[PDB]
């Protein structure tokens, strides 16, 4: 996004500028369920632009840059990565599991982490897998408001489970073994 | 001339209908394993609110 905003006349190269672009992205960007058609109009008219107030009183608007940024999730080649996107990797993780597993993973595609908060991501990912998946199978995405905070929440859940109280390394075992103990006791 | 073939027919029908009978006995005394079950469902009819647990 910083490089494409530079293309539009908004060059952000220092730390304050970088932190600001991240904030702009979080509030203005979306994935688009059809990149090329969305771009055809975003690149042609101000009607698909959204404004943002910069901290110094200046303003910026974002056009196709608004969706081209998250598009890298579907097209990693945008940043120089040799990859077909997060939906191909999701597809392969389902496909590479045993044949009696595949049906359950297709129906339980879980979005987690941040960036899951770009509008349309929960739906585009179901579309992209459905397009690769066999027919008959149900493809479904799980995308709760507990998105981006799901790892922390999982930590809270796990730390407090009765089924997890035997998984903790105590500060006894730790000193006898040293920190390498984590590879035997945790994961 | 009429009694001997009659007796032979009685013996043959006895053996065949009797194997039929001993197996039909097992069929009739127990017709429970050939039944079925209701298989009810809970279905979680509460799509108006959520749960208390930390995982929810």
């Amino acid at each position: 996004l910083m490089k494409i905003l530079t293309e539009r006349g908004y060059s952000f190269v220092t730390t304050a500028e970088r932190e600001i672009v991240r904030d702009i992205k979080e509030k203005l960007c979306y994935v688009a369920l059809d990149f090329e058609n969305e771009m055809a109009t975003a690149a042609s008219s101000s009607s698909l632009e959204k404004s943002y107030e910069l901290p110094d009183g200046q303003v910026i608007t974002i056009g196709n840059e608004r969706f081209r940024c998250p598009e890298t999730l579907f097209q990693p080649s945008f940043i120089g990565m040799e990859s077909a996107g997060i939906h191909e990797t999701t597809y392969n993780s389902i496909m590479k599991c045993d044949i009696d597993i595949r049906k359950d993973l297709y129906a339980n595609n879980v979005m987690s982490g941040g960036t899951t908060m770009y509008p349309g991501i929960a739906d585009r990912m179901q579309k992209e897998i459905t397009a690769l998946a066999p027919s008959t199978m149900k493809i479904k995405i799980i995308a709760p408001p507990e998105r981006k905070y799901s790892v922390w929440i999982g930590g809270s859940i796990l730390a407090s489970l009765s089924t997890f109280q035997q998984m903790w390394i105590t500060k006894q075992e730790y000193d006898e073994a040293g920190p390498s103990i984590v590879h035997r006791k945790c994961f | 001339m009429q009694a001997l073939l009659g007796a032979r027919a009685k013996e043959s029908l006895d053996l065949r209908a009797h194997l039929k009978q001993v197996k039909k006995e097992d069929t009739e005394k127990e017709n429970r394993e050939v039944g079925d079950w209701r298989k009810n469902i809970d279905a979680l009819s509460g799509m108006e609110g959520r749960k208390k647990k930390f995982e929810s």
